[PDB]
């Protein structure tokens, strides 16, 4: 029924939008009030876990309003997630109302 | 730099009124510290889904030929 | 008789005492409304 | 102090004394100890006694007045039924939550008195009725609207004798009704019908024949 | 204050200079000013959310368009919606998306700026300039409105679900028998 | 019918328990006389069975497939079917009794506990008090009531002494 | 005063030199000044409202264009709303928007007002110009007959409910048999 590649792209696409555009703030605030994890009042890096260091293709970006490319795989996959459903549900042909 | 503090969360799991008082602060470093805490929670899921195995294997059963075997039901 | 009425007032006669009395009025409300299965009013 | 007791012989509780009207020092299970809590039982106490009184004038009135001949009604347990299988009946549920929706209000407005006796004359709560709607000092005796004809105003004196009257009557009501509910459960009868067995033969017509009193079991 | 909602009661202190407060708070929800806050502005806004509903559910209907109940019916068959008789070329998932993006947009505006601004932005949203004149009447008059509102929403939802019938239906059956048809007389609001 | 439970004025299976306890009961009584003790005792036995049976069917109880009276354990379900007298009144009936005895031993430990002996009123206890107490404690919903709303039915948190955590 | 009520009763101070004041206040209503001010407000308005009505009632009668009860009959049970012998082409929702409109403008305009002009304001309201020159007996007039036709409009409404005549009817019928045709014959009035 509904095309894959529009229903996909124009998912994809959506979801990169809300979250670089509406998203992004509340985001960042909320990412800011949170942090890094801690344990015992210092992050694991701190504590001594290397493997838990911040990766530095995140730490800086080009991109003005500092969208990484980490939150480009997250919104792309929420947006992928909702265009799958979108597209498994029209493929149904069966009455899932409870009328 | 994406994803969630269990730390903060709980920290932020403290109903107003205080009602329940501090809430869940230093609840993350109570079970992280402590193996014997963690050991306990983990012991109570466990036992608790292995009734539910234990509720769910005979009232639905999962593999051919298990509800006629009287013996090993 | 001050002394044997503090007597019978003491814990285990009055228990037995009244032990027996709520047996008895049990026991005669038994007699009397037999096989009371629920409280038909 | 020294006004007659229900018993003679026995002291009044200390609890008591005697200033409310109908006090008889009449308390064996101790329940009015609590000051707050004696109140609250003397205005259930007046409530109680002053619905008796208007269900048992309802009852007995017409059923005398039938008995006679003029005005017609059904006996008071057949009364809700006979009106039920009227045309225009109104529904049975329908009618009880009209009557408690009213009755929500004016009781609640009666509980805020109970507390506060001049709760209800805020000034601005209603559309200028308010001012009429202050007590007179004691929950359950509110004046202005009510007692329109303004009777025992005279002195203090002349409002406790008839608190007294109103208190006494209110409890031979309440004792009355009761009296109506355990008659027509042992016998299917009128309050007037049972009166006019028993003249006949008191001592063969009463509540140890009427076969439900005393259980048949016993005997 | 102006107002008591118990003529003979103590009212909370914290709701005394507030506008549209009658000292309504018998469980004491609002007694942390965080909360007072919080549920300041969220009783303006859905007082305003209800104000909107209520008006599109009785102008449907009295219009003679259908009842709110039956609006999204032909679109969930296999059909397309109707607005004033038209018909709207969106379907389910399209009409979703759209409501989705077009409110995600304006309620991230909306709660990114300060706490006033949140409830009581005049700096657009007013342009008959209205609030620089006697403002907490206004704000009264608005929250009162919208406390009916609310109240009529949850009575349709309600009603439907009791009796199956529409707003304007309910009412003419009450004004019909009024003793005999209410919710009294429904064989689910009383259990008899 | 509540839980597809049948009324035992129409059960069969009550019926048929009903003919085999009397037949059982009037086989001993065939080896006896006929005004002899034993056959007057059975014959009271019978009686006092069938009197069971014919007031269990006609108070409306309700019998299941074996037979036997069922009770209904909930409110409304027992109110609007005509069961409240299985559990719901003898709920009440007990609540009330209990908590008269409860209020009573209440009342009696606290009126004693201001005597300057205490524990002898308990191993001796004061029979004219103890009855006056057991008397008022008919009133126990409404003294309970009062004291509740009063706050002198509880004792304040930091006058109990508690445990070292 | 001009009045006593009960010739030989105390009537209270507060209503010695208000026009039509004959001291009748058993229940003591009028004690607080705030109160009585909007009962002689109430007063007024109800005397005014009561003698349009009475004037109607009448009117449409002696005119043989039918009665005050059977009045909105026609417009039930079908439609069409007679008046003067002629015809009005609107409906029941029709007609209760249109007067909800109206008075809801006039009374808020009029409630809004003054505590003098909300019961007596002069001007544009006195087109002849009469209130200056002793108002104080115009003012007893209007409330004494204002006073007379609440009254008349209770007695209509009363008898209607009781014997089922209109107006006219029943004066006729009892101007016919005065000793067996009245309020006692009924059996509802004195049922004794
Ligand atoms: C004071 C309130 C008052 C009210 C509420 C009514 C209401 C009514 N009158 Mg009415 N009247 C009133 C006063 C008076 N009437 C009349 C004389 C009549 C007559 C003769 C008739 C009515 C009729 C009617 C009815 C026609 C419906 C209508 O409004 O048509 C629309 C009316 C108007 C648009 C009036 C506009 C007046 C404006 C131009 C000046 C209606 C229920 C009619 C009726 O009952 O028919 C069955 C009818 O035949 N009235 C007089 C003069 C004595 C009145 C004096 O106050
Ligand atoms: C995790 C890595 C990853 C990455 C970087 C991408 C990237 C992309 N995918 Mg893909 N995908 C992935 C994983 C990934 N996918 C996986 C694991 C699956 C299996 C579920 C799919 C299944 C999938 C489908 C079925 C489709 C894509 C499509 C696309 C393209 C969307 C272009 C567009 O917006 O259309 C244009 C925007 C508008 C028209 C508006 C885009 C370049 C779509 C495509 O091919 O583009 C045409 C498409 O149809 N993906
Ligand atoms: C919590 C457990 C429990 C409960 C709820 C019951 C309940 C009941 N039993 Mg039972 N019983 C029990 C335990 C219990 N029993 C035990 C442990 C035994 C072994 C000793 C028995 C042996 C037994 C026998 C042999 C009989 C009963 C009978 C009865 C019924 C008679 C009611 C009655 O006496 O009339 C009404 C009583 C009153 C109204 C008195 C109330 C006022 C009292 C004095 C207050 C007491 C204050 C202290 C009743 C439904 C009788 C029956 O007929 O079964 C249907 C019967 O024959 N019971
Ligand atoms: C002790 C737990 C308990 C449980 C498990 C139930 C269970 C039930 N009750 Mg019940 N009830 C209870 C306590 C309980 N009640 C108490 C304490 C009271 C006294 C206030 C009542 C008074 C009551 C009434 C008056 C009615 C029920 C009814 C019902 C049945 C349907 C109602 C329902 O659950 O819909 C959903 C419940 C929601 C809260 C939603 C259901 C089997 C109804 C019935 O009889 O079924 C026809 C019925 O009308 N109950
Ligand atoms: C976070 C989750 C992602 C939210 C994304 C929302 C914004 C983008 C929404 C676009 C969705 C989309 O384009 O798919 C259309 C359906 O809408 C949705 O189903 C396909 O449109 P269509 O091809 O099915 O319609 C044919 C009519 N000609
Ligand atoms: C039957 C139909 C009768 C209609 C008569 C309506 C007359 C209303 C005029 C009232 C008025 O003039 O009050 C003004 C209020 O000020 C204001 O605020 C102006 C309000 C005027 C509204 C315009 C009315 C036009 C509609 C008339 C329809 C006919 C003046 O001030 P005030 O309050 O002191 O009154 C003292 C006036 N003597
Ligand atoms: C003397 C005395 C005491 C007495 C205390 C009592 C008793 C007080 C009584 C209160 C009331 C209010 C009693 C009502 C007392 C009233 C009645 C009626 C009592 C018993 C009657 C019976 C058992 C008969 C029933 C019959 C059956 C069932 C049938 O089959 C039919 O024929 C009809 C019928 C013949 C009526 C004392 C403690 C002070 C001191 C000593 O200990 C003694
Ligand atoms: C037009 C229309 C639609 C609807 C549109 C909207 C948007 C409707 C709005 C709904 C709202 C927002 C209702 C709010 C509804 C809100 C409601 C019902 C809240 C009620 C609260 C009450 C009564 C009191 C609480 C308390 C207080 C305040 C205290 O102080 C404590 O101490 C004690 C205590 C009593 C607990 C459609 C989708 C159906 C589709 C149709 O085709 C169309
Ligand atoms: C004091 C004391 C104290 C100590 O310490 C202890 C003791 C001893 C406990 C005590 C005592 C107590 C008592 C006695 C009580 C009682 C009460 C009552 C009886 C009430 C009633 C009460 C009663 C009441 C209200 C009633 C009311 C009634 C009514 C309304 C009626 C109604 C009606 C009518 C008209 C008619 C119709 O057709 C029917 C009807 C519907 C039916
Ligand atoms: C902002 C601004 C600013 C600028 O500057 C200016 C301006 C422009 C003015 C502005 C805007 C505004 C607005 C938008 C407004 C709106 C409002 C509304 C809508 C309301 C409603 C509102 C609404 C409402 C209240 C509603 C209500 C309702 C109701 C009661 C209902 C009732 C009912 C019910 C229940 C049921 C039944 O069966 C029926 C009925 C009877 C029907
Ligand atoms: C003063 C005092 C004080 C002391 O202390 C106490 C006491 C005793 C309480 C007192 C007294 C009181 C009283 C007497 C009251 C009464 C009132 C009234 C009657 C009103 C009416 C009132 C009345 C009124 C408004 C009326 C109105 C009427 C009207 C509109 C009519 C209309 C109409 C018309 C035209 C015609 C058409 O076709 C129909 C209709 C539509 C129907
Ligand atoms: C740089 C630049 C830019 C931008 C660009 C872009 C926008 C790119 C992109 C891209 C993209 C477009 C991305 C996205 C992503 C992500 C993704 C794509 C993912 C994913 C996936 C997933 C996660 C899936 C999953 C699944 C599966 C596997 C199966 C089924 C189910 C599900 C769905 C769950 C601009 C021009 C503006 C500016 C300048 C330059
Ligand atoms: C039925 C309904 O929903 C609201 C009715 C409101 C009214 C009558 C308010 C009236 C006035 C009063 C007494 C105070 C000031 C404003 C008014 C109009 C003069």
């Amino acid at each position: 029924l509904a095309d894959v590649n529009l229903v996909v792209g124009g998912c994809t696409v959506g979801a990169l939008a809300l979250g670089r555009f509406v998203f992004l703030p509340f985001h960042r605030a909320s990412l800011a009030k949170a942090g890094m994890p801690k344990q015992n009042g210092m992050t694991h890096l701190q504590a001594g876990d290397a493997r838990a260091e911040e990766a530095s293709f995140i730490l800086k970006t080009n991109d003005p309003a500092g969208f990484t490319v980490v939150d480009v795989m997250a919104w792309g996959a929420l947006g992928h997630a909702a265009a799958f459903y979108i597209l498994a549900t029209s493929s149904l042909g069966l009455d899932r109302n409870p009328f | 730099g994406i994803g969630h503090s269990m730390r903060e969360i709980l920290e932020a799991q403290t109903p107003p009124s205080g009602s329940l008082g501090a809430g869940h602060k230093g609840l993350y470093d109570t079970v992280n510290n402590s193996l014997h805490f963690q050991l306990g929670l983990a012991l109570a899921s466990v036992g608790t889904i292995s009734s539910l195995v234990a509720q769910h294997m005979y009232s639905l059963p999962p593999y051919a030929f298990l509800a006629q075997d009287f013996t090993t039901q | 008789m001050k002394d044997f009425t503090t007597y019978l007032s003491t814990a285990p006669v009055l228990t037995l005492l009244s032990v027996t009395v709520v047996a008895g009025l049990l026991i005669e409300i038994n007699r009397f409304f037999p096989d009371a299965l629920i409280a038909a009013f | 102090a020294t006004r007659p007791l229900w018993q003679p012989g026995v002291e009044a509780p200390k609890h008591l004394d005697g200033t409310m009207p109908g006090d008889f020092g009449f308390d064996p299970l101790n329940l009015g100890v609590n000051k707050e809590a004696l109140n609250w039982y003397r205005n259930a106490e007046l409530q109680n006694g002053r619905w008796a009184m208007l269900g048992v004038a309802g009852i007995v009135i017409p059923a005398e007045l039938t008995r006679v001949g003029v005005l017609n009604v059904p006996e008071w347990a057949e009364a809700g039924k006979v009106y039920a299988e009227s045309e225009n009946a109104i529904p049975f549920a329908s009618l009880l939550m009209v009557q408690l929706f009213l009755f929500n209000f004016v009781e609640i407005k009666r509980w805020e008195d109970i507390k506060k006796p001049g709760s209800q004359a805020e000034p601005g709560s209603f559309l200028g009725f308010e001012s009429g709607f202050k007590g007179t000092g004691i929950s359950g005796y509110p004046g202005g609207a009510f007692n329109p004809f303004g009777l025992g105003n005279s002195s203090k004196e002349a409002m406790d004798d008839l608190k007294w009257r109103e208190i006494r009557n209110g409890r031979l009501a309440m004792v009355a009704f009761l009296g109506f509910l355990s008659q027509h459960a042992a016998t299917g009868k009128g309050p007037l019908d049972n009166l006019a067995d028993h003249l006949a033969d008191p001592w063969g017509a009463n509540f140890c024949s009427n076969g439900v009193s005393i259980p048949s079991a016993l005997g | 204050k102006a107002g008591n909602w118990l003529p003979g009661s103590e009212t909370p202190a914290y709701l005394e200079n507030l506008p549209a407060s009658y000292g309504f708070d018998p469980l004491g929800l609002a007694a942390e000013p965080a909360s007072l806050a919080r549920f300041r502005e969220s009783e303006v806004f859905h007082g305003r959310w209800a104000m909107l509903g209520a008006a599109g559910v009785l102008g449907v209907e009295v219009l003679g368009y259908g009842n709110w109940y039956d609006a999204p019916l032909p679109l969930v068959q296999g059909g397309q919606a109707t607005y004033f008789g038209a018909s709207v070329p969106f379907d389910l998932g399209t009409l979703a998306a759209i409501e989705f993006a077009a409110m995600a947009g304006a309620e991230s505006f909306r709660g990114a700026a300060e706490p006033e601004k949140r409830v009581y932005p005049g700096g657009a949203f007013d342009p008959m300039g209205m609030s620089k004149g006697n403002s907490k009447e206004l704000k009264t008059k608005e929250i009162k409105n919208g406390r009916l509102a609310m109240l009529a929403c949850l009575g349709f939802a309600a009603q439907h679900a009791a009796t199956g019938a529409s707003p304007l239906e309910a009412l003419a059956s009450h004004l019909a028998n009024p003793m005999a048809v209410n919710f009294a007389t429904n064989g689910v609001s009383l259990p008899l | 019918d509540v839980a597809g439970l049948t009324p035992c004025s129409e059960s069969k299976a009550f019926a048929k328990r009903k003919k085999n306890e009397v037949k059982a009961l009037n086989k001993r009584l065939k080896n006896y006389e006929a005004d002899s003790a034993p056959a007057l005792a059975l014959k009271a036995t019978i009686a006092r069975t069938e009197a069971r049976f014919d007031k269990y069917a006609k108070q409306g109880l309700l019998c299941g497939t074996d037979g036997l009276p069922h009770l209904i354990a909930d409110p409304g379900l027992a109110l609007r079917y005509g069961h409240a007298g299985d559990v719901f009144i003898p709920t009440i009936g007990f609540i009330y009794f209990a908590g008269w005895l409860g209020y009573a031993g209440s009342k009696y430990l606290q009126a004693v506990a201001a005597t300057a002996k205490p524990i002898e009123k308990e191993i001796i206890i004061d029979v004219p008090l103890a009855w006056k107490l057991l008397w008022e404690g008919f009133g126990w919903p409404l003294r309970a009531f009062a004291e509740y709303k009063n706050g002198s039915l509880m004792e304040d948190d930091a006058k109990i002494t508690v445990s070292p955590r």
